């Protein structure tokens, strides 16, 4: 590694280089699979040294070399919890991270381990699973719908099937990641679909995703394009679960599409007394729904779909009912 | 009736609703725009307490108070100290971005301040602390046992330390 | 054969010298000897005899005196030396003596902080011993949710503890046999603390976690105290209690080993202050 680090090593040196590459694959396949019985040393030097040939050797390694140990490393991601350290799995993970972000590497190869980043998603190590979140996350912004349809979706499914502290990362980066790679258009029904669902553990997380997309759009020229989507999604708000969990959900969305600077930053508020149907609940249910009605509601007319869909299930006692009262007048 | 109040006067009517709804049911068997100060209102009744439940969140309502009205809103007793440690942290987290932290000034000049306030009330002359026989100065060792046997004060001293 | 002894008196005398590097040295130049002999035996014993010479010297190299120029550099010789002689002896049968050789390791790299390979090691012992010694395996697989705990990872602790408390249940036994019961015990209460911890979601809560957690909503093989204040910890992390987890902290310490209070105090951190908000 000292020695062709950045010597600018002589043509008449380029006897070494394929010595070092025969001894890099010649001991990298007998080890590629049961890696967890041999020296755990051994096999990070390696992976180091092959690392660094293809990013500042790229030319002194035939192609096959590059090609032939990003599979040979992949088998070792693709490794079970014990056929694989999770020192071994996260040194070639961010190792080949390196390798893509760094545009050395070759057109053929490049997209020969993005392929390998989606897989490696969905294991049950949270760690593991963070980890090729990362890689994934750069092997997509390096290239930039036809395939990011798939790659948000295995983002969603993280918050469903991931533990609190693995769900709350996803949730925390998915508002710029639809910012980016999606028109607020391609991907909104997803958003609001994943925020109120029976399939969704954590539905307190998903609150500050729809409030940052939310927000990401009436700040940035598309104050009414929130208004169609909330009068459209209302009535699915309306059906959902308990009815305290819809009413708690129908008033953390009006929180989102809340223009007004003191209603918009009381979502955490909301979150924090989750399932919780006091008098100050419904009280705050039924004020910022007002907000959202008397102060930015689209039109004079618009407010009869909003009048006509609420008055559904508008019971003796429920906040619903209570809402009409003040709505009314 | 005093049943029901003293259910009600504590959080056990609220704990256990189902046996409440059973006692009253017995019982009866026997024959505004939403500005600023709403704002600063509502945190004001999250975040003047003693619950820990909830710090995250109580981090960032009192994060949008405006900055002028920050300092007055932690100087103030009643103010969940155990909010200062979320406090600081949210605060150097947009620090770490570049922007300037109305939160974690704010925060820091209360923790030292809250700091530098309950070392007013150490002994003016301080000496080795024995765990084995505290007791050969007399009034020293008595101000120490008053001092960290108090509830109010012994539970400050972790909360202001995190 | 005579060179064989040769070696043998020259890493003993090397030994007392206590240059025991190059002891180690002629202990695997004994083995080579051995293998010239096909002597399995002799040869294991001359390979775990220079792999605990190569253990001593990165134990004096770290643990007597804590030089910072050490890079583990004899570890890697200690290893491949065991790596070798557990080869041996799977090729000449006798799993129990390479489980051995995997425990020593296991306990080695333990002791020099690497959790996640002295885990690893444990576990590969306890996949060696699960055929014919059950509670050896147990005890070893312990130690690996030890190591695992160490290296703070808490899903693969709880896997580890699961299958220590399958393993226990269909190989002790209804009721456990006392030696397999304490084993039970640290499992439930290590499994319970666990899942208080991590709170599975529904898609990752396995049937065993689900059963578990609805015992604690009577008492197996826990003392009634102990059971309780169990119980009481369950509903207050699910009811969202602060207070009631302080007050259970402080009142199940003398009752739990310190791994389980760390646990106990891990689950009451996540509760007050929550990971991965990033703040």
């Amino acid at each position: 590694l000292y020695v062709l680090e950045c010597d600018l090593l002589d043509d008449t040196a380029k006897q070494l280089i394929p010595v070092i590459s025969d001894y890099l694959l010649s001991n990298l396949k007998g080890i590629a699979h049961c890696v967890n019985i041999h020296s755990q040393q051994h096999v990070l030097v390696m992976c180091a040294t092959a690392f660094y040939l293809i990013e500042n050797y790229p030319l002194d390694v035939g192609p096959e070399f590059s090609a032939s140990i990003i599979q040979m490393c992949g088998v070792m991601l693709s490794g079970s919890e014990e056929s694989t350290p999770s020192i071994i799995y996260h040194c070639a993970l961010r190792g080949l991270e390196r390798l893509l972000l760094s545009e050395q590497l070759s057109r053929l190869d490049a997209e020969s381990l993005v392929k390998l980043s989606v897989d490696r998603v969905n294991v049950h190590s949270p760690h593991r699973a963070m980890a090729a979140l990362g890689l994934m996350l750069t092997c997509m912004y390096t290239g930039k719908v036809i395939v990011a349809m798939e790659r948000v979706s295995v983002l969603f499914d993280r918050i469903r099937k991931g533990f609190p502290c693995e769900a709350r990362v996803v949730a925390r980066i998915l508002p710029q990641f639809l910012d980016d790679f999606f028109p607020p258009q391609d991907i909104m029904n997803k958003v609001i679909g994943e925020f109120l669902s029976n399939q969704q553990p954590y539905p307190q997380f998903m609150a500050t995703v729809v409030y940052k997309v939310f927000q990401t759009l009436h700040s940035t020229g598309q104050s009414s394009m929130v208004r169609d989507w909330v009068m459209l999604s209302l009535s699915n708000f309306t059906q959902r679960a308990p009815v305290a969990m819809a009413t708690w959900s129908l008033s953390c969305f009006f929180v989102s599409a809340s223009t007004s600077p003191w209603v918009a930053a009381i979502l955490p508020h909301v979150i924090s007394r989750m399932g919780k149907l006091e008098q100050v609940d419904v009280n705050l249910f039924c004020l910022v729904a007002t907000d959202f009605y008397r102060h930015q509601i689209e039109e004079e007319l618009d407010r009869r779909a909003f009048q006509s869909v609420l008055e559904v299930v508008a019971a003796p006692g429920s906040p619903y009912h209570r809402l009409l009262t003040c709505l009314r007048n | 009736n005093r049943i029901q109040e003293y259910l009600q006067s504590s959080g056990l009517a609220q704990r256990h609703q189902r046996l409440y709804s059973l006692l009253d049911r017995f019982r009866l068997s026997t024959m505004v725009s939403p500005d600023k100060d709403w704002y600063v209102h509502l945190v004001k009744s999250q975040c003047w307490t003693r619950s820990d439940s909830a710090l995250l969140e109580g981090a960032e309502l009192v994060n949008r108070i405006p900055a002028e009205d920050m300092n007055a809103f932690m100087m103030n007793s009643e103010f969940n100290l155990s909010l200062l440690a979320p406090c600081l942290s949210l605060g150097m987290s947009e620090i770490s971005g570049g922007q300037k932290s109305a939160l974690f000034e704010a925060a820091r000049e209360v923790t030292l301040a809250r700091v530098s306030g309950t070392v007013q009330q150490l002994p003016a002359v301080h000496h080795v602390f024995q765990p084995e026989l505290p007791a050969e100065p007399a009034a020293y060792w008595s101000k120490l046992n008053d001092l960290f046997g108090d509830a109010a004060l012994y539970q400050s001293l972790p909360t202001l330390a995190r | 054969a005579e060179a064989g002894e040769q070696f043998g008196q020259l890493g003993r005398e090397l030994r007392a010298q206590e240059c025991l590097p190059y002891a180690a040295w002629c202990q695997l130049a004994v083995a080579r000897c051995q293998q010239a002999l096909f002597h399995g035996p002799g040869e294991a014993l001359a390979l775990t005899e220079a792999a605990r010479l190569f253990l001593r010297q990165e134990r004096d190299a770290r643990q007597r005196l804590v030089c910072p120029a050490a890079y583990g550099e004899p570890l890697q010789a200690a290893a491949s030396a065991l790596g070798a002689a557990v080869r041996l002896h799977l090729e000449l049968g006798q799993p129990a003596a390479a489980a051995a050789l995997c425990l020593e390791l296991a306990a080695a790299l333990r002791d020099l902080g690497q959790p996640a390979a002295a885990a690893g090691h444990f576990q590969r012992a306890a996949q060696l011993q699960l055929p014919q010694l059950p509670l050896a395996a147990l005890q070893a697989l312990g130690e690996a949710a030890s190591c695992q705990l160490l290296a703070r990872d808490y899903t693969g602790a709880l896997a580890v503890f699961t299958r220590m408390q399958r393993l226990a249940r269909e190989h002790g036994s209804p009721a456990a046999l006392g030696a397999f019961s304490d084993v039970l015990v640290r499992c439930e209460v290590s499994r319970v603390l666990l899942l208080l911890l991590l709170q599975p979601p529904p898609a990752k809560l396995l049937p065993e976690h689900a059963q578990t957690l609805e015992k604690y909503s009577s008492s197996g093989q826990l003392p009634e105290e102990l059971f309780l204040l169990l119980q009481s910890l369950v509903m207050a992390t699910h009811e969202k209690d602060t207070e009631a987890i302080k007050s259970l902290q402080v009142e199940m310490w003398p009752l739990l080993t310190a791994e389980q209070n760390h646990l106990l105090h891990l689950v009451l951190q996540e509760t007050i202050s929550p990971s991965g908000q990033g703040v």
